[PDB]
């Protein structure tokens, strides 16, 4: 087990680009920027 | 001892540390950077300036960074602002 390790960036486009997103959306809080129906 | 801080304080550092990546990138074209922040930080920063397709909507990544630029655009008047997000919220 743990053999697989994500690669750094790819040329794909889109799914590398939700990968940057990811880093974005963990490194700040921000507003939730809805309602949010939940405790 | 608890070190928590206010729950809008301790929020408020991350946001800005995020938007001190935001402003670091905007500046830095260097390749003397090998921390993995720098790395995503420069790719995204590069990619928003050749990248028509986020007011044409289709791109949720520089909606994140338009974000950070428009609540700090919100305090920030500064019109020599590395971030180019940040002028194109507030002089629009």
């Amino acid at each position: 087990g743990s053999m697989n390790q994500p690669q750094r960036m790819a040329p794909v486009g889109t799914d590398k680009e939700l990968s940057d997103l990811l880093d974005f959306s963990m490194m700040f809080p921000l507003p939730v920027t809805n309602g949010k129906g939940r405790p | 001892g608890s070190a928590t801080q206010s729950p809008g304080d301790s929020r408020r550092l991350s946001i800005q540390r995020a938007i001190q990546s935001l402003v670091h990138a905007a500046q830095c074209r260097n390749a003397n950077c090998s921390l993995p922040s720098c790395q995503k930080m420069k790719r995204v920063v590069q990619h928003t300036k050749g990248c028509k397709r986020k007011t044409n909507g289709g791109c949720p990544i520089c909606k994140q960074l338009i974000a950070l630029a428009a609540y700090h655009a919100k305090h920030c008047q500064e019109n020599k602002c590395p971030v180019p997000f940040c002028l194109n919220i507030k002089q629009k």
